[PDB]
RNA sequence: UCGAUGUCGGCUCGUCGCAUCCUGGGGCUGAAGAAGGUCCCAAGGGUUGGGCUGUUCGCCCAUUAAAGCGGCACGCGAGCU
RNA sequence: CGAAUGCCGGCAUGAGUAACGAUAAAGAGGGUGAGAAUCCCUCUCGCCGUAAGCCCAAGGGUUCCUACGCAAUGGUCGUCAGCGUAGGGUUAGGCGGGACCUAAGGUGAAGCCGAAAGGCGUAGCCGAAGGGCAGCCGGUUAAUAUUCCGGCCCUUCCCGCAGGUGCGAUGGGGGGACGCUCUAGGCUAGGGGGACCGGAGCCAUGGACGAGCCCGGCCAGAAGCGCAGGGUGGGAGGUAGGCAAAUCCGCCUCCCAACAAGCUCUGCGUGGUGGGGAAGCCCGUACGGGUGACAACCCCCCGAAGCCAGGGAGCCAAGAAAAGCCUCUAAGCACAACCUGCGGGAACCCGUACCGCAAACCGACACAGGUGGGCGGGUGCAAGAGCACUCAGGCGCGCGGGAGAACCCUCGCCAAGGAACUCUGCAAGUUGGCCCCGUAACUUCGGGAGAAGGGGUGCUCCCUGGGGUGAUGAGCCCCGGGGAGCCGCAGUGAACAGGCUCUGGCGACUGUUUACCAAAAACACAGCUCUCUGCGAACUCGUAAGAGGAGGUAUAGGGAGCGACGCUUGCCCGGUGCCGGAAGGUCAAGGGGAGGGGUGCAAGCCCCGAACCGAAGCCCCGGUGAACGGCGGCCGUAACUAUAACGGUCCUAAGGUAGCGAAAUUCCUUGUCGGGUAAGUUCCGACCUGCACGAAAAGCGUAACGACCGGAGCGCUGUCUCGGCGAGGGACCCGGUGAAAUUGAACUGGCCGUGAAGAUGCGGCCUACCCGUGGCAGGACGAAAAGACCCCGUGGAGCUUUACUGCAGC
RNA sequence: CGAGCUAGCCCUGGCCAGGGUGAAGCUGGGGUGAGACCCAGUGGAGGCCCGAACCGGUGGGGGAUGCAAACCCCUCGGAUG
RNA sequence: GUGGUUCGUGGAGCCAUGGGGGAAUCUGGGCGGACCACCGCCUAAGGCUAAGUACUCCGGGUGACCGAUAGCGCACCAGUA
RNA sequence: CGCGGGGUGGAGCAGCCCGGUAGCUCGUCGGGCUCAUAACCCGAAGGUCGUCGGUUCAAAUCCGGCCCCCGCAACCA
RNA sequence: CCGAGGGUAGGGCCCGUGACUGGGGCGAAGUCGUAACAAGGUAGCUGUACCGGAAGGUGCGGCUGG
RNA sequence: GUGGGAGAGGGUGGUGGAAUUCCCGGAGUAGCGGUGAAAUGCGCAGAUACCGGGAGGAACGCCGAUGGCGAAGGCAGCCACCUGGUCCACCCGUGACGCUGAGGCGCGAAAGCGUGGGGAGCAAACCGGAUUAGAUACCCGGGUAGUCCACGCCCUAAACG
């Protein structure tokens, strides 16, 4: 894991590339991919409504499945592990013994090789999607639907996972990867595992170019505006905020809690 | 050093000329306009 | 003088004043000599090269007969910088 | 009308002045003509040649070719022209585009939203310098040609014949179909040599009849074939997936091939035939033509970045779509239909001139500017698209003649000195290519490094190793190795081609920026931290629908600071902000009606109304520092003195830790000392009295990097002592053309006074014949711009906030 | 009414002579209990080096009713990102 | 909660209506400037309606209207160059 | 020279504002505990409020001059 | 040809010296406290780590030389 | 060699309960903490004590001992795997094949370091209440690194018999 470099230059210094031992394969499945519009951070009138994007390289969509209970019951045996560019994960080719094939998001330690298998059936594994209620507790898992049927959500990105602290009544207890406490219904595919690539956070882009071919561009600061641009435009000699912390818009940037808080979603949630 | 004016034959139709100016109510008055103070011209010529 | 009289310093080119830095001529001396002091006359000519600082000024190095002080829009940017 | 830097027009002055637009450069003979430096022809000279040559695309739109013209346009002249008049000129089933596909985006039946105008939107549709598609060599015109002609090839549609097969689609499936760097084999383009082939000719001026010299030695081409290569397994069984169906595709199993073996596709070769085909001489062309010729038509070498091509390897940032195409089946229809081959017929619209790095495009100009793709020969220098010369081809820049002043510009050289110049070595010099030796602190071990400093460099003869091509061999081409000699001041002999070291500051770094006075110590940057955000996310845009975020999911996304890396980042929550807090306080509409009132005969209608219940906010409670921010005063004390480890007291929310410190911060200030210098307000080192450093508006360091900013050496210099001479382009004289700001009028002198206080214009005096040229800038408070500084105006605008008052948002 | 200048982004194409340095990995040899590692070849990475095209605009002179309403000469920065 | 009216919250009615409530059909309903009695006026929650009125692209008539810098911007091949 | 704050027992601070009536800690002197010192305990002393002027009955206190300390400012030029 | 040396360039070591600075030694009777020696009045010492006028204080672990 | 034993020897993966702390819930009231005595702290916004649920980390009570094990450092709930050293019986094999050991190589408590993860209790530093002349300590209330895990460094010690 984590390839790093001789400084036969710098920022080849204290560069790192992840390692690419697990993929498997280094074409994608035509059958799978459809074309990725880069939207340039632009919306659909031609203003940007979100800064400091565009550049990058081209990258094609591997259209991914987060729904399991298409294929209950149905086997699929792991075939391939391929790169995916539009995520920290790896994707996993699976072909159905129904013929059908489908990328899934691997589970850390998941061989190609495996059987894998979806369904309120369905042995306690690594790449097996359950609904939730079968799932025995304290166990790690990923990829979960938040309502039935509507698909993967959280823990979804490399390294990610979840555990499944308890159950009341239709709906279960599950701490999620950022630690929140969250009831989820009884019915919500989850498959089973972590999702590794969990070396993903050590890479160090290294270098001012590396972070433009993920296709992100300068960020200049407040600090560095004019009071027209921001809030902490302007001064004289850089001086200090001067004010509480702010956006560009003008809301606190400092502490301010966001969320709307007459949200129904709120009555399951209980944490951080 | 590179000026102002970089002709394209396509674009002058494409911007300023007569079926353009008909889509934008903006436009039809324009036409509307130039119609009326007898433009011999409503829309630059082309090609 | 604001329907404009471009500001410090330098360089260039100077000209003028004398309340004289030096050279010429003087009185007095607490002037033996040499060399000084101090005041008078005298504007003819002369009045160095460098280190530092934008500096003018100043301080300093090495000299000198001496290394003068001023005015000319603090001389001079339709002459330069 | 006399004034408004008035308005519109006319004509002056400046003035025969400045200019005539690249310093690539001209000269002469002859022709035409009213007229010739300027037009045509010849000759000689110069200039481009990874162009200043040639071909495409834009844009331009008759500029194209011919005849007749010269008033105007042409920076002069014009007999010429891109100018006037007139006439001619653009030929396509295969080139480009359309009766083909889709991309961003646009549009938009369904749908959704919005006071109206309108906004969105799945499908479809439109949209190309991308995907798809069948033409090559030559000849002809004054002017068009892959367009016409000639030779040889090819496509699609319609109809028919023959043979073959369940045919059949907008539907299913395959394919189209892909990045970056490096790169194998074999070709071609292109190029060099040849003693061989073909050829007009030539022997000068000392020599040469020669294996002399000069010229040239190909192009296109179906099938078939041959050479390199691309693509692709075959059979069956099962079959629930590919929104119907499928024999297809997918998946499992079994059996054969493993390789292109077969099938197939493309490149190149050869190819029936077809075509070109020099120098030179002659002819007369404005420009083409006669013969050369019956031309020759071949070996060798170099060799692509181009071709086989979807080739191969590696890498992470992970690399369009749809049709054409093939296959599969559904309706349907199967005397259909489709597939194959052959034959006949049918084949539309638009562009085609000319310019096209420019005198035809964008820049008011025949403007030293700008403008995308392709080709771009030869020799030499290591290479090369570099530099020098040079071919084809194209040019001498649309004012000239002379003179040989000051001064200017751009160049060249310089005795002795060598930075003394100066804000500063600014400028300029020095250096310089390659081969070899050799190379420090320090370091993140890569670097630093072209460190530094040195040696070589040509020519000639002898000996000689390997490589590619050839057979292993000659020849040809490439890389060398040793020996002896020759010549000049000098051998990278001209041209292109780093000056170097020491040492601070700031910034880690390559990058970005004020188009057009700032390129930087500023922005950005990987990286650290805080913070928000459970996903119909936060946040942004929008009244909205909708969209971005993201077809992402906390290893994610947004916001803020800080800014590689090393070592670190102390203390204060009183105020402010944010976070948490069921209580208490206060509080709007609302609820509540005690009680009061108007009016009526009255039942009534109407009005007012205290307690009390009643959000958020604020108050109160607490937390919070990589949140806004803040981080003391006086007095004494040690056995010389000084100072004060110690103490006292007043205050605070807490009293600046480390480290650093006269600093990009130090006022006093050129602090004091030390170092460098003969001399140092700068610079380096240090001290600490820090006016007024101090830890993510980060503190202190740091190798490497810097067109950043300081300081110092070496080297070398017209920077200087201090100037000189020389070159060209101007300046000057002559011929041609001929502007400009400015301008109350002018017959426009000095001094000393006076004057609104700085007089050619008034006073007194002095000087002074009329008019010019080339020169200088002291003066006309010279020109330019209705002063930007400063003040005024109850003038304006950008910006801020615990100014006022509102609105969005929440 | 304007993004035919200019700033960003989206879709699709194209361009970058020539030299230099020599990372990983691979292979071999040494090492070892096995390793680490060491050496050598090969290999050919990089906001690596020098330098044309191309993109810039460092300093300086010229120009200033200009050839030019931002140009010219010399010099200079990047030049596989 | 607003708008209209002379009415700017004012004793603020009338006419209109975004929100909440929400009737009756002659003894039913609105109005005369908060509200109450009295006395009057008038019959909302559907529609149509010439003329008298505005203007002048066009035609005609007339000017103590202009006469080519005037009069339309255009007397003329002008919304042109 | 401007604005604002101050000057009180020996040292550091209250009191001044709102006239009468000067307090707090330490230090000092006397006693005590101790072998003795410090600590510790008990007692005490000590002042004209910078100064000169005025107001009042009366002034540290209200007012003005002068002298001082602390702080702020000194811009466009 | 070689050549004493001379000159130019760049390294290594050693000596001396240097504003200032670090600690150390020593010095009849200076200042501050009391760490250790008696449960030295918190058992002591100990490697390390953070702090603090100063001896030293505290954390973790160890030693008994209680 | 054969057979045989004891053991917290080491490495990995799992797992149990006791207590602590936070949370939810119930009841229930005016104090709880803390000390030499106290104060800071906590509590009518419902604390302490009590009960039921849950989350999470660390350490393993009686057994346990003046015991065992390891070369040292060191090693303690329980289970399984892999695995080192060591002793005994029998006298079966080989025939000096030994001892030590400069360098070298490796292990090496705690504390510290790097990059992640984890953080209940404890706790340098720090803040506060006390004590003192003072108290940057000793006592008390808070409390961050750290203690734990993985990987990689550090190489020290009254590393002592
Ligand atoms: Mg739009
Ligand atoms: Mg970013
Ligand atoms: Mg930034
Ligand atoms: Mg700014
Ligand atoms: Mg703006
Ligand atoms: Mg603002
Ligand atoms: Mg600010
Ligand atoms: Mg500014
Ligand atoms: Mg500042
Ligand atoms: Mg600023
Ligand atoms: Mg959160
Ligand atoms: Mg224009
Ligand atoms: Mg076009
Ligand atoms: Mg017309
Ligand atoms: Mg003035
Ligand atoms: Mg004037
Ligand atoms: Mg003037
Ligand atoms: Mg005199
Ligand atoms: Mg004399
Ligand atoms: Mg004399
Ligand atoms: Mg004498
Ligand atoms: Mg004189
Ligand atoms: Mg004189
Ligand atoms: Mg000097
Ligand atoms: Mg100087
Ligand atoms: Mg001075
Ligand atoms: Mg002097
Ligand atoms: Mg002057
Ligand atoms: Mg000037
Ligand atoms: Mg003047
Ligand atoms: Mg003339
Ligand atoms: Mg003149
Ligand atoms: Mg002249
Ligand atoms: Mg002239
Ligand atoms: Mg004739
Ligand atoms: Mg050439
Ligand atoms: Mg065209
Ligand atoms: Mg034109
Ligand atoms: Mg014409
Ligand atoms: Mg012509
Ligand atoms: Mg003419
Ligand atoms: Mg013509
Ligand atoms: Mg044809
Ligand atoms: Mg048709
Ligand atoms: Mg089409
Ligand atoms: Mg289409
Ligand atoms: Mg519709
Ligand atoms: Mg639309
Ligand atoms: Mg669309
Ligand atoms: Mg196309
Ligand atoms: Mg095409
Ligand atoms: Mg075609
Ligand atoms: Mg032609
Ligand atoms: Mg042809
Ligand atoms: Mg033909
Ligand atoms: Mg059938
Ligand atoms: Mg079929
Ligand atoms: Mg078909
Ligand atoms: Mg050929
Ligand atoms: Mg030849
Ligand atoms: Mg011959
Ligand atoms: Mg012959
Ligand atoms: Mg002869
Ligand atoms: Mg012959
Ligand atoms: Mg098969
Ligand atoms: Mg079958
Ligand atoms: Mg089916
Ligand atoms: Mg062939
Ligand atoms: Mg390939
Ligand atoms: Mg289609
Ligand atoms: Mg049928
Ligand atoms: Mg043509
Ligand atoms: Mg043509
Ligand atoms: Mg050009
Ligand atoms: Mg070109
Ligand atoms: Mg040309
Ligand atoms: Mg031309
Ligand atoms: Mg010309
Ligand atoms: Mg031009
Ligand atoms: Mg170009
Ligand atoms: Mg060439
Ligand atoms: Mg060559
Ligand atoms: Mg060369
Ligand atoms: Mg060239
Ligand atoms: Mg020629
Ligand atoms: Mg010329
Ligand atoms: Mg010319
Ligand atoms: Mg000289
Ligand atoms: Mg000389
Ligand atoms: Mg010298
Ligand atoms: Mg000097
Ligand atoms: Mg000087
Ligand atoms: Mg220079
Ligand atoms: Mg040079
Ligand atoms: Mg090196
Ligand atoms: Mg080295
Ligand atoms: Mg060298
Ligand atoms: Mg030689
Ligand atoms: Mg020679
Ligand atoms: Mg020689
Ligand atoms: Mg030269
Ligand atoms: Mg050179
Ligand atoms: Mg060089
Ligand atoms: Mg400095
Ligand atoms: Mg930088
Ligand atoms: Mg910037
Ligand atoms: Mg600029
Ligand atoms: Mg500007
Ligand atoms: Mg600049
Ligand atoms: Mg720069
Ligand atoms: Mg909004
Ligand atoms: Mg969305
Ligand atoms: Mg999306
Ligand atoms: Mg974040
Ligand atoms: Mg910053
Ligand atoms: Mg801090
Ligand atoms: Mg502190
Ligand atoms: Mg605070
Ligand atoms: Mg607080
Ligand atoms: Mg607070
Ligand atoms: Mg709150
Ligand atoms: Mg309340
Ligand atoms: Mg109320
Ligand atoms: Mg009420
Ligand atoms: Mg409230
Ligand atoms: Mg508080
Ligand atoms: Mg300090
Ligand atoms: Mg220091
Ligand atoms: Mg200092
Ligand atoms: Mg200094
Ligand atoms: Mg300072
Ligand atoms: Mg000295
Ligand atoms: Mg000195
Ligand atoms: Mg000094
Ligand atoms: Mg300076
Ligand atoms: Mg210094
Ligand atoms: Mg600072
Ligand atoms: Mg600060
Ligand atoms: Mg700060
Ligand atoms: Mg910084
Ligand atoms: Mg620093
Ligand atoms: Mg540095
Ligand atoms: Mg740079
Ligand atoms: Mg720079
Ligand atoms: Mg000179
Ligand atoms: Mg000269
Ligand atoms: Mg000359
Ligand atoms: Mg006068
Ligand atoms: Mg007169
Ligand atoms: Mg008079
Ligand atoms: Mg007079
Ligand atoms: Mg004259
Ligand atoms: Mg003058
Ligand atoms: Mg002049
Ligand atoms: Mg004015
Ligand atoms: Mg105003
Ligand atoms: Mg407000
Ligand atoms: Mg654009
Ligand atoms: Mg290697
Ligand atoms: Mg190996
Ligand atoms: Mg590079
Ligand atoms: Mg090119
Ligand atoms: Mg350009
Ligand atoms: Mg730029
Ligand atoms: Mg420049
Ligand atoms: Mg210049
Ligand atoms: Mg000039
Ligand atoms: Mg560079
Ligand atoms: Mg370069
Ligand atoms: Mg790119
Ligand atoms: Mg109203
Ligand atoms: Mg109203
Ligand atoms: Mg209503
Ligand atoms: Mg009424
Ligand atoms: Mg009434
Ligand atoms: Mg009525
Ligand atoms: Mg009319
Ligand atoms: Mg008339
Ligand atoms: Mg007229
Ligand atoms: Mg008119
Ligand atoms: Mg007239
Ligand atoms: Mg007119
Ligand atoms: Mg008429
Ligand atoms: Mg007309
Ligand atoms: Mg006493
Ligand atoms: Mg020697
Ligand atoms: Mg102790
Ligand atoms: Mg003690
Ligand atoms: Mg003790
Ligand atoms: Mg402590
Ligand atoms: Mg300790
Ligand atoms: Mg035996
Ligand atoms: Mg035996
Ligand atoms: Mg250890
Ligand atoms: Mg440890
Ligand atoms: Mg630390
Ligand atoms: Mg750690
Ligand atoms: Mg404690
Ligand atoms: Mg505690």
């Amino acid at each position: 894991a984590v390839k790093k470099f001789k400084p036969y230059t710098p920022s080849r210094r204290f560069m790192t590339v992840a390692d690419f031992s697990e993929i498997t394969k280094t074409e994608p499945e035509k059958s799978l991919v459809k074309p990725l519009k880069k939207t340039g951070g632009r919306n659909n009138q031609g203003r940007i409504t979100v800064r400091f994007r565009g550049g990058g390289h081209k990258r094609l969509y591997r259209i991914i499945d987060f729904k399991r209970w298409d294929k209950v019951g149905i086997p699929a045996k792991v075939a391939a592990i391929e790169y995916d560019p539009n995520r920290s994960a790896r994707i996993a080719l699976l072909h159905y013994v129904d013929g059908e094939k489908r990328y899934i998001i691997a589970p850390d330690g998941l061989q190609v090789g495996q059987q894998v298998v979806a369904g309120p059936d369905a042995p306690i594994q690594v790449g097996n999607a359950l609904p939730l209620r079968f799932i025995p507790v304290g166990t790690v898992v990923h990829a979960v639907e938040l309502e039935p049927k509507k698909g993967a959500k959280l823990a979804r990105a490399a390294g990610t996972s979840a555990q499944i602290q308890g159950r009341e009544g239709d709906y279960v207890i599950l701490r999620l990867p950022s630690g929140e406490l969250r009831k989820v219904h009884g019915e919500c595919y989850a498959t089973v595992g972590a999702v590794g690539n969990a070396d993903h956070k050590n890479i160090v882009l290294g270098k001012a170019g590396r972070s433009r071919w993920l296709g992100r561009r300068p960020h200049v600061r407040g600090a560095a505006m004019n009071p027209v641009d921001h809030p902490h435009g302007g001064g004289e000699g850089r001086a200090p905020r001067g004010r509480p912390p702010a956006s560009p818009w003008g809301w606190q940037t400092k502490g301010l809690k966001t969320r709307k808080r007459r949200k129904p979603s709120s009555r399951f949630i209980i944490a951080r | 050093m590179k000026r102002t004016w970089q002709p394209n034959r396509r674009k002058r139709a494409k911007t300023h000329g007569f079926r353009a100016r008909m889509r934008t109510p903006g436009g039809r008055k324009v036409l509307k306009r130039r119609r009326q103070k007898g433009r011999w011209r409503l829309t630059p010529a082309v090609r």
